[PDB]
């Protein structure tokens, strides 16, 4: 069986907070 | 100021802002209200329209413009003596000088019971519409897109859908606008600099023009030769 409700949101939670952690490095 | 207030309707800063496709969902209705904020941020006294308006005094009390936002001044119709700002704290109260005034809502409260006043003050210009008209002037509308822009990604900053460093460089960039716009409203031009200078050069002081209009404000003084 498969499905990937659960396991791509997290994913894409992930995603979105290593997408954070690199924005919030940044710096003018 | 330099430059010269030319007027232009509202939307005209929905066509920059939209440019940004962050800014997709700004509205009329939202530039309406940023726009009156920002007109009141800046305080600039060159965006208001003057009018000059009598009214009636029935007691110590008169009924005021609707378009009222500031008083230049006010004085009495039929002597033009202009009138002081009102620091008795019984003023129509009797028990058992120079005429003054007061305004808080609607209402202004002078120190005399049956005189017509005239009152020089400040509006908005509509549109035709009833609706605020800004300056087309670039300056004043870049800052006004920064505000509204700086706002926006405010409300978007906290909630986290922009990065920090986006909101840090548009305080950044609104703020030196806004002191731009600033300067740019307030410098006087040659003719207000010709007044300025024949303020300031005075052998003999003048010190009585606020009883006047401001009228000899920037009135040359001549001196005879001896």
């Amino acid at each position: 069986f498969g499905s990937g409700a659960i396991g791509y949101e997290f994913d894409n939670r992930y995603l979105n907070n290593q997408e954070m952690s690199a924005v919030a490095k940044q710096r003018l | 100021m330099v430059n010269n207030i030319n007027w232009v309707k509202l939307p005209v800063i929905l066509d920059r802002l939209l440019r940004h496709p962050l800014l997709t969902d700004l509205n009329l209705e939202t530039a309406i209200q940023y726009t009156l904020d920002f007109i009141s941020a800046m305080g600039l006294p060159n965006v208001y329209v003057d009018k000059i308006e009598t009214i009636d005094i029935k007691e110590y009390r008169g009924e005021l413009p609707c378009d009222l936002i500031s008083i230049n001044q006010v004085r009495l119709h039929k002597n033009g003596i202009a009138l002081r700002a009102m620091t008795d704290n019984f003023n129509a109260y009797p028990t058992h000088g120079e005429p003054s005034f007061k305004t808080q809502g609607r209402v202004i409260f002078t120190s005399i019971k049956h005189e017509k006043v005239d009152i020089s003050y400040k509006a908005i210009m509509l549109d035709d519409e009833g609706l605020p008209l800004i300056p087309d002037n670039p300056i004043f509308l870049k800052t006004l897109e920064l505000y509204i822009k700086k706002e926006w990604f405010t409300i978007l900053f906290d909630m986290g859908k922009i990065s920090p460093a986006v909101l840090n460089n548009t305080q950044q960039e609104y703020a030196f606008k806004a002191g731009q716009c600033n300067n740019e409203f307030v410098i006087p031009s040659v003719s207000e600099m010709e007044a300025i200078t024949n303020m300031w050069n005075q052998l003999i002081p003048r010190v009585t023009e606020f009883r006047r209009g401001f009228k000899n404000l920037g009135d040359k003084e001549y001196i005879r030769v001896h």
